[PDB]
């Protein structure tokens, strides 16, 4: 499919569940083939969006 | 011969009035002389027994649009016998004519012609001094800091007259100059 | 007499004078003591004073159609400046 | 032959101007019959054109500037003599207002 | 050596000049001048992160460390005061390893978001890291992170990339005058924020964008639009207000990307207002590009310049020699106003004035409408008597000087007028001219405070000139000035504050309204950028011709419309409140088929059948020399010549109505900001 | 005045009458370093830059679009003035604005703030 631009296609990916105050996002599973690592403090109840990938991380606890 | 040996001997042997400015470093021995003593200095360096500079590498030219003597022609020389490299440079001007060295090194004719082509520095008693690199009818000297990179005129084919014609330049996309220079330097 | 009948003769009387005033000092002495008395009896008349340190002492006037009749007062005296204003007003009428 | 050294005084500059103009004239028929143009332009008006071009720089005072201008003149003349300049380049090269500028563009 | 950056050292005491050895080269500096400044004098540039020359000195970030021979520990050069006979050492292994050690700590917790940082190409952190830093990098463990909290529609914040240099906090506490930003927490993990939902609601609140070194605080309208290297820097002035702050327009092609303040120690002092900074958006919004003709049915149809000019020149002949009123605009260089004045005068009419409070202003002696005290000279004042001016919304960069003087010298302010919010403690004496009459009498302690205070300043706003008793109020304030002796040969206290860029130059050229009955019975109205003058006063049958670059309200009721050029693509001169004349540079090309104001007016004049002596921009400037010669001298700080004793008596009673504000929305004053998208949404949540 | 070098430069004659501005660019506000100061440049006003109606590229027809920025930098005001005078351009020098160093002390943060007198 190609009618879905990345704008409305990245929003359909459910937010990641992770424990802890911060999470490290690297993009690809291989660090060298992803983006520079991006530690994000996911303390707000809204999911924290990685600035490079656009992936959203939310805190499972609390 | 050793680089410092050329320094000492040449500075001692040379007439004192010829060399205005002279420099010693690992980059290269430099003799900055006046515009009128250049021919005599080159002749001395060509014929002297200890300093036998037989081949002229090239005649350079640097434009400094911030000093009275705007241009600076650089003569790179090489002594094949003694395995040394000396560099002689002088200062020029838009209208000042500097003596040629074609009599000493016949290969310098094309370099002098291209220096005249690029910087507009005339050479005294140079046989057949004319533009060598730029096209026919070219206006302006491209290597000056004043000359725009894209030039002043274009080239295209015009159908009403079955020939290739010239117009003032009309760039489809301007040259984007990126200013990367930063402080703390 | 003539002082009152200036508004109906011209408009926008300009006077220029230097700050240091090597030669504008007579003009400054004229304008300082002959402005309040003039404007008091001459209401609704713009008498502009522009200094621009480093300028010659002109004296301009604009009539009904915008014609302009500058009078140079570089080397005049205060009574002579007043008479220059005289002949400037009368030329307008 | 080689490039002349320089001109110390303005008399030598005027002499060089006259020599350049004379040489350009002695070279006027060869450029008339090498570009294959006989009736389109008479040789007379090219003389007036050259005279006007020379008189254009009448306000120059420095002898060195005069010398370099004359050298450029010989360079252009020699380029024209050879079959190197493009066809009919020479004839094209050698031949209120406020409202007019306002109606066209802001940069006049 | 020469001082770095051309900095000028002012020796207020020639006798006191301690001599120090910065690196073996002895230099002389006065008392004070902390070790950093001594090195600045001697041409040595020292790294700095927390030290701003405009704010209070703080000692954190430990980056400007140097070595002093008589010091065990490396000293903070930005804080340690100079002492006579110091042997400072900058290029020393101690003073170097200090810098790499400190910057390693700075970079150990910095995020790796350089490619997406809006300050990538001009970040002090990376530019100094390349020079004064170690390339290896040792930290390997997990970094920290801070969540981003929204504040303001025009300040995009990413507090992850924030070195705690507290520069923004000091700026907000000292220069801005509103205390909303602070540092919260303790130890590794301290945050900086408002701690609540509030946003930075300040007039000069956008200066935190530049003052913050790292990309923690960046402008939201300029989010990811362009990089610094692909921006042509043009140095112009501002026309949004009458302060004339120096700016630096940055453009990528035919559009303006951002406006950056330019240093000017006498006008704005490295700061600019938000209205000045974010008005660049309006220059690409709805603009007039082609001449238009009003149709029979009310439709607008674009025509050539010849057609519209022919129509205007035909209609202008039909009217009387009078009733040819022409109104200039608040955004109009001096040349254009002069050309308009000459054109109208040669038509036999003299109904020309300036847009906004020019009904009867004398404009007569150059001090009755000028800021006689220099803007930089307000720092020597010991008392301010703000009279109906409210100089927080009319002149944003004069309130900065007032607050700087109040907080530094601890002066007193006696604001009189409508209720307002101030960045500083102000004593509201009253709301109307009755308070002025009381001040001339002394029925309050403020009269004694003013009498016992030397070097006092009386600032009178331009709003008072709209009142019918302009002469009575001016006479009252002049009597207050004379009785209290605020004007002296060595110090001129009384000064007036204008509100429009094209107002001081308009009054200098001598174009003043003579009759209050104009714009009522006058048919031919030449609206030259006057976008806010009440159009209801113009009669229905007038044939109003509008000349402007933005059309908001006058465009609807306008007949034939001539598009104009904004201030970013012209060259003409603008004047300051203090009489400073400065020019503008054509940064970007004109949009559409538009010409300069003066060119259009001269073309209309030539079409109408009258000839002017000038046909080029140089000719107009020569003409100006005969009407207001000070407008052709750019770099001249000419003071006022005459005192206020030349004014005739005004015996009429003053009034009974209290003062009224002139500007309601600070973010919508001119057509440029009124048509801007960023300014509109800024004036929605930041109003209160 | 004295456009002889301009005459012999060979550049199109119509470009010899251009008005130019000579100034020293000021330090940028976004940075605190002063390593880009003291150098003078000639500013040809290359205002006209339209947009290519195929891809949005910025076209130009002014030969001096970026000469004064990419190259042609002078170490002093006198050199730039002499250069513009030699090439016969109607220059207009703009003097730069320099910061004024003032006595600033750390102790000024902590003032007695007077005496709590009744007011
Ligand atoms: C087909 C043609 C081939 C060649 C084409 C070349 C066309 C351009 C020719 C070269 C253009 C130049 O500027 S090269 C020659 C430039 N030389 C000068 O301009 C001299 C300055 N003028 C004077 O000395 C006197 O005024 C003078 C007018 C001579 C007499 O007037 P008087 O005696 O009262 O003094
Ligand atoms: S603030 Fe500077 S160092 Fe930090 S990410 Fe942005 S450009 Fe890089
Ligand atoms: S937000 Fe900016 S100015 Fe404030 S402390 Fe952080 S880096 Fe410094
Ligand atoms: S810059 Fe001086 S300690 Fe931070
Ligand atoms: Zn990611």
């Amino acid at each position: 499919r190609s009618k879905k631009s990345p704008m409305e296609l990245i929003s359909e990916v459910p937010p990641i569940k992770v424990d802890g105050r911060i999470v490290a996002c690297e993009g690809d599973t291989n660090p060298a083939l992803g983006h520079p690592i991006e530690f994000i403090c996911l303390d707000l109840n809204e999911p924290a969006i990685c600035k490079y990938c656009g992936l959203r991380y939310v805190q499972d606890h609390h | 011969m050793d680089n410092q040996f050329i320094f000492k001997y040449s500075w001692e042997t040379l007439p004192k009035k010829w060399v205005k400015k002279m420099e010693r470093s690992e980059h290269g021995n430099r003799f900055d002389t006046n515009t009128d003593y250049l021919f005599q200095l080159l002749c001395f360096l060509k014929l002297h027994t200890y300093t036998r500079v037989q081949v002229l590498i090239d005649i350079c030219g640097v434009d400094y649009p911030s000093r009275k003597r705007r241009f600076e022609v650089v003569y790179n020389l090489l002594s094949t016998r003694y395995n040394s490299r000396i560099r002689v440079q002088t200062s020029a001007d838009e209208v000042t004519r500097i003596s040629s060295v074609v009599s000493l090194f016949p290969s310098a004719g094309w370099w002098e012609r291209e220096v005249w082509d690029m910087f507009g520095v005339s050479f005294i008693n140079h046989p057949d001094l004319r533009r060598i690199l730029t096209d026919y009818g070219f206006e302006g000297h491209p290597l000056r800091k004043d000359f725009p990179l894209s030039g002043y005129v274009q080239v295209r084919y015009d159908d009403p007259e079955k020939r290739v014609v010239s117009e003032p330049i009309e760039m489809t996309q301007e040259f984007r100059y990126f200013d990367f220079a930063s402080p703390w330097e | 007499a003539w002082r009152g009948s200036i508004s109906k003769s011209m408009k926008e009387l300009r006077i220029l004078l230097c700050q240091s005033s090597p030669a504008s000092a007579p003009t400054r002495t004229f304008v300082e003591k002959n402005y309040k008395d003039l404007k008091s009896l001459n209401p609704k008349l713009p008498i502009l004073i522009r200094e621009c340190s480093g300028v010659q002492p002109q004296m301009w006037a604009r009539y009904d159609m915008g014609v302009e009749r500058c009078v140079n007062l570089d080397g005049l005296t205060e009574p002579q400046i007043l008479k220059a204003l005289e002949n400037l007003v009368k030329s307008g009428a | 032959i080689g490039v002349p050294p320089n001109s110390a005084n303005l008399t030598e500059a005027r002499r060089r101007v006259f020599d350049f103009f004379r040489a350009a004239c002695r070279s006027i028929p060869t450029i008339m019959d090498i570009y294959n143009l006989q009736d389109v332009v008479a040789p007379s008006q090219l003389r007036y054109a050259i005279s006007a071009q020379i008189r254009n720089n009448a306000h120059i005072t420095d002898p060195k500037v005069i010398d370099l201008l004359i050298f450029k003149g010989m360079e252009e003349l020699t380029d024209i003599v050879d079959h190197a300049k493009q066809r009919h380049h020479i004839i094209g090269q050698y031949v209120t207002d406020f409202l007019k500028n306002f109606y066209t563009s802001n940069y006049f | 050596r020469n001082p770095v950056g051309g900095a000028r050292v002012h020796f207020s005491n020639p006798e006191d000049a301690i001599e120090v050895f910065v690196d073996g080269y002895a230099v002389k500096v006065p008392k004070g001048f902390t070790v950093l400044q001594a090195c600045e004098v001697a041409g040595v540039d020292i790294p700095r992160f927390c030290y701003h020359s405009r704010l209070s000195i703080a000692g954190n970030c430990r980056m400007c460390l140097v070595e002093v021979e008589k010091s065990p520990k490396p000293v903070a050069s930005c804080a340690m005061p100079a002492l006579p006979g110091m042997k400072i050492k900058t290029d020393t292994p101690i003073a170097k390893k200090a810098r790499e050690g400190v910057m390693e700590f700075l970079l150990m917790n910095h995020p790796l978001d350089c490619p997406i940082c809006d300050q990538g190409g001009e970040c002090d952190l990376q530019d100094q890291s390349m020079a004064f830093g170690s390339d290896r990098g040792r930290f390997t463990e997990m970094k920290r992170s801070v969540v981003d909290k929204n504040l303001g529609p025009l300040v995009k914040t990413v507090m992850t990339r924030c070195i705690q240099c507290t520069r923004c906090v000091r700026f907000a506490s000292e220069v801005a005058g509103v205390q909303d930003l602070g540092i919260l927490g303790r130890g590794s993990g301290e945050e900086i924020g408002t701690y609540v939902e509030k946003l930075m609601t300040s007039e000069l609140s956008g200066n935190v964008i530049d003052i913050c070194p790292v990309g923690a605080l960046t402008s939201k309208p300029f989010a990811f639009k362009a990089r610094n290297w692909e921006l042509k820097a043009t140095e112009t002035i501002d026309v949004s207000d009458a302060v004339g702050s120096n700016i630096r327009v940055d453009s990528r092609g035919p559009e303006v990307m951002r406006i950056i303040p330019r240093l000017n120690e006498d006008i704005n002092e490295e700061w600019i207002s938000d209205k000045t900074r974010f008005c660049y958006d309006g220059l690409k919004r709805q603009r007039l590009s082609d001449p238009m003709i009003r149709d029979s049915d009310g439709r607008f149809k674009a025509v050539s310049w010849r057609d519209a000019l022919a129509v205007v020149g035909d209609i202008i002949h039909q009217v009387k020699p009078d009733e040819i009123v022409g109104v200039a605009g608040q955004l109009s260089d001096a040349e254009s106003m002069m050309v308009l004045k000459d054109f109208v005068n040669r038509m036999g009419s003299d109904n020309v004035w300036c847009e906004g409070t020019a009904a009867g202003v004398d404009a007569d002696l150059r001090y009755s409408y000028l800021m006689n005290t220099s803007i930089s000279g307000l720092e020597n004042a010991d008392l301010f008597l703000l009279i109906g001016t409210q100089p927080r919304v009319e002149a944003a960069m004069v309130n900065a000087r007032i607050c700087k003087t109040v907080r530094a010298s601890n002066a007193k302010v006696g604001y009189v007028g409508p209720p307002a919010e101030f960045n500083y403690d102000c004593k509201h004496l009253g709301t109307g001219p009755d308070t002025l009459k009381e001040i001339a009498e002394g029925r309050h302690p403020f009269c004694t405070a003013l009498k016992n205070a030397k070097n006092p300043a009386i600032i009178v706003g331009a709003g008072l000139f709209n009142r019918t008793d302009k002469n009575a109020i001016l006479s009252s304030v002049e009597s207050i000035a004379q009785a209290n002796n605020v004007v002296r040969p060595d110090w001129n206290g009384l000064n007036f504050l204008l509100q429009y860029a094209a107002q001081a130059a308009a009054l200098d050229l001598g174009l003043i309204q003579q009759s209050a009955k104009a714009l009522e019975s006058a048919k031919f109205v030449y609206l030259m950028g006057a976008d806010d003058v009440n159009v209801d006063k113009i009669p229905k049958d007038a044939f109003v011709v509008y000349q402007g670059h933005h059309g908001d309200k006058a465009v609807y009721r306008a007949n034939v419309i001539l598009p104009a050029s904004a201030f970013t693509e012209k060259e003409g001169t603008y004047e300051n409140t203090e009489g400073f004349t400065q020019q503008t540079v054509p940064a970007v090309p004109t949009v559409g088929d538009a010409r300069d104001d003066w060119k259009i007016v001269r073309a209309l004049s030539e079409v109408s059948g009258v000839k002017l002596p000038y046909n080029s921009i140089e000719g107009v400037r020569s003409r100006i020399k005969s009407v207001a010669p000070n407008l052709v001298h750019t770099d001249e700080r000419e003071p006022a010549a005459f005192g206020p004793s030349l004014k005739p008596e005004c015996k009429e009673a003053m009034s009974t109505t209290p003062f009224q504000t002139v500007v309601e929305n600070f973010y919508m004053t001119n057509s440029i900001t009124r048509a801007s998208k960023i300014m509109a949404q800024c004036s929605a949540v930041l109003l209160k | 005045k004295r456009g002889e070098i301009g005459k012999v430069s060979g550049i199109p004659e119509e470009h010899l009458s251009r008005k130019v501005i000579i100034y020293s660019p000021a330090r940028t506000a976004t940075q605190s370093g002063s390593g880009k100061l003291g150098k003078w440049k000639i500013n040809f006003v290359s205002t006209l830059k339209w947009e290519n109606p195929l891809m949005g590229w910025t076209s130009t027809g002014d030969p001096y679009a970026n000469v004064g920025d990419s190259a042609l930098a002078f170490d002093s005001e006198e050199a730039a003035k002499s250069f513009a005078e030699r090439h016969g351009w109607d220059y207009k020098v703009k003097k730069p604005n320099t910061p004024l160093l003032k006595v600033k002390s750390y102790s000024d943060n902590f003032k007695w703030k007077g005496n709590p007198q009744p007011e």
